[PDB]
């Protein structure tokens, strides 16, 4: 059985349960849209590629609507497009793979009246970041009964991966297929209480974020995206402005100038 | 002749210049304004031997007219060589010659008496 779940104002609704004479036939999603950013040279062969980029896609949701008159069928037309179609867009995801959600907005599709009572419909959610992330962040524990993590999420099966850390030097293991970087509007925030001057250098990728004042274990330091903040008060002309990010697969992060460092990362996995 | 004749600065040696873009080909003139001629050359095989000698200064033959090239804008794209020509009829070439001498205070002059006084001791030809 396939059916289709819709985030929506916070709330989970299923297709099927919302619609009882609306059911899933089947779902697919179209390849990543690859497009490298030519340049040509007159007179020489072929391009310069530059650097690869990825455009929106479609995902797509054949359906059939069985209802049980014409007036019947009518309402539940415009039921659906009610439901369907919001101002701004929402979340998506499917039986088949229930760990991978997609950032979407419908697109315009037309119900096919075959009889009195049945129409055939083939939604299609335009996702224009170009690319599918995890139901989950990286805090949520990696257990059985938070019921979030499936197969095929490209995690790990020969260590153990914990995203908060006690020491000044670790390894973070981002499972994506993107390198996380908060300059391309991904979503990446970092946590950290110690005592001392802070600076966080990601070996593996170079970076290195630097706070040029004196912290304390009760002030809460918070990287979100491209803004530091130390309780939720922008600091970013004391820093060096500096930003980290993730590289794929395995990280090695040296923590220098603090004591009792406790970091924690919070992410969510980008998948294509 | 219709085609265009083109004589180096040196006027060691005058050929014809061909392969033409006579689409581009315009002649401007504009009473006591302008005479000039305008068009685009692309490097060809028929051409590429007397292609280095058309720029600036060379001097073009049109219909018995000789135009002095005054702007030329060579452009490559890929194998495409092109020069855009804009020459100015030799006349205003007379702007070359100056007559640094006054004839001071206020005279009834003639046509005949000013040109006179404008195109002596010419070295120009004109």
């Amino acid at each position: 059985m396939s059916d289709l779940f819709l985030e929506l104002n916070g709330k989970v609704h299923s297709l099927s349960e919302t619609f009882p004479g609306l059911s899933v036939q089947e779902v697919s999603r179209q390849s990543p849209q690859l497009s490298m950013e030519t340049a040509e040279i007159a007179g020489t062969d072929g391009v310069i590629p530059g650097m690869t980029q990825f455009k929106p896609f479609i995902f797509s949701a054949k359906c059939n609507l069985q209802a049980l008159d014409i007036p019947d069928y009518h309402l539940a037309v415009r039921e659906i497009y009610e439901f369907l179609f919001q101002r701004d867009s929402y979340y998506i995801w499917s039986d088949q793979m229930p760990g991978i959600r997609y950032e979407v907005h419908p697109k315009p599709v037309d119900f096919s009246r075959e009889s009195d009572r049945v129409g055939l419909l083939t939604i299609e959610f335009d996702v224009f970041k170009g690319y599918a992330e995890s139901r989950g962040t990286s805090l949520d524990p990696m257990t059985f009964e938070v019921d979030l993590w499936q197969m095929g999420m490209n995690l790990s099966n020969r260590d153990d991966l914990f995203y908060v850390f006690r020491e000044n030097t670790f390894r973070v293991y981002n499972a994506g297929s993107d390198r996380v970087n908060p300059l391309m509007r991904h979503e990446l925030d970092i946590a950290m209480t110690a005592n001392g001057t802070p600076t966080i250098h990601n070996l593996t990728t170079g970076e290195s974020f630097e706070y040029r004042k004196e912290l304390q274990k009760t002030d809460v330091l918070l990287l979100n995206n491209i803004y530091p903040l130390v309780n939720n008060r922008r600091v970013g002309k004391d820093t060096n402005h500096g930003i980290i990010t993730l590289e794929k697969g395995w990280n090695d992060f040296e923590i220098k100038g603090v004591t009792d460092v406790t970091i924690a990362f919070n992410f969510p996995f980008i998948y294509r | 002749m219709d085609y265009v004749i083109i004589q180096s600065m040196d006027k060691e040696v005058e050929e014809i210049l061909t392969d033409i873009d006579y689409g581009s080909f315009s002649y401007d003139y504009e009473k006591n304004t302008s005479r000039a001629i305008s068009f685009t050359v692309n490097k060809t095989k028929q051409n590429a031997a007397i292609f280095d000698l058309v720029g600036n200064e060379a001097i073009l033959t049109y219909q018995g007219q000789q135009f002095v090239i005054k702007k030329c804008t060579p452009k490559s794209i890929g194998g495409t060589i092109s020069k855009q020509i804009t020459a100015q009829h030799i006349c205003y070439t007379v702007q070359d010659h100056v007559q640094y001498n006054v004839k001071s205070g206020r005279k009834k002059y003639s046509i005949q008496t000013v040109l006179e006084f404008a195109l002596q001791d010419n070295v120009l030809g004109f």
